[PDB]
């Protein structure tokens, strides 16, 4: 189990995974600040845009990812947008006692529970899985590295980095839960949870209570409004 | 087009 260059492999996606963080001025907003919908709204809104600044930096130094087409990066970006975003929130609300006054704030943001309740069952459905740090960060590379995107030009050259993240996620599943033999198969099953989230997604950008607010400028970017 | 992706790609 672990051979040596998927150690390489490992350390070298850990070295960049673990440098993305929540700041903390933005989680202190989550305690400090007035509570109504729209005060509750630009707190998410914030975090939804410190998710891609962190995801930009994760996807910039994953192996392999500048050896690929420059038009192919940014379809992979945006593709992977989304899926990629709810699951650092889900690593971010699983993984103090504060994780209770921003469902509190998310509740009462204005946006409707037919979005708010997937949204905690898949941070219920993932906590589940009781993931390492190192899952979580082979997850995000696995998601980001999809070749199944749209517009992108060359699928089998993102194919080629993607394989590597998979197999080394399948021996760290055997590693961290050799007790569990369905574990990886289990994580395999959360992705298909995760991607019903592009349908969701998109209807909010749509509706009245998303719509009728200015997102900033990096959420525009990356979710083309 | 993505003038603001592309930039922070390149940093
Ligand atoms: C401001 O919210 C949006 O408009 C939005 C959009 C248009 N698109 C995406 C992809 C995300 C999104 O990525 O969520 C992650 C939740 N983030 C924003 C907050 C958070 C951080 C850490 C822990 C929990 C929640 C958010 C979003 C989407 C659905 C449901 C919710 N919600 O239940 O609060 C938010």
């Amino acid at each position: 189990e672990l051979t040596p260059d998927q150690q390489t492999l490992l350390h070298f996606i850990m070295d960049s995974y673990n440098k993305q963080r929540m700041p903390q001025e933005i989680t202190n907003k989550i305690l400090k600040e007035e509570f109504s919908a729209e005060e509750n709204f630009l707190i998410l809104t914030e975090m939804a845009t410190n998710h891609v600044q962190v995801l930009v930096e994760f996807t910039k130094k994953l192996p392999g990812f500048q050896t690929l087409d420059h038009e192919d990066q940014i379809a992979l970006l945006k593709g992977s947008a989304v899926e990629a975003m709810f699951l650092r929130s889900a690593e971010i609300f699983n993984k103090s006692g504060h994780s209770d006054l921003l469902e509190e704030r998310i509740r009462n943001s204005g946006i409707s529970d037919e979005y708010i309740t997937p949204m905690f069952s898949f941070y219920k459905s993932i906590g589940e899985l009781k993931m390492t740090q190192e899952e979580y960060a082979l997850l995000t590379a696995i998601v980001i590295l999809s070749p199944d995107r749209q517009y992108i030009k060359d699928r089998e050259a993102v194919e080629k980095l993607q394989e590597p993240l998979l197999d080394v996620l399948q021996k760290l599943c055997k590693i961290h839960q050799p007790e569990n033999p369905q574990h990886f198969a289990c994580l395999l099953g959360r992705l298909t949870e995760l991607r019903t989230f592009n349908h969701h997604h998109a209807e909010m950008l749509m509706s009245w209570r998303v719509n009728d607010h200015k997102f900033t400028p990096l959420l525009c970017e990356i979710w083309d409004v | 087009e993505n003038a603001l992706l592309r930039y922070l790609l390149d940093k």
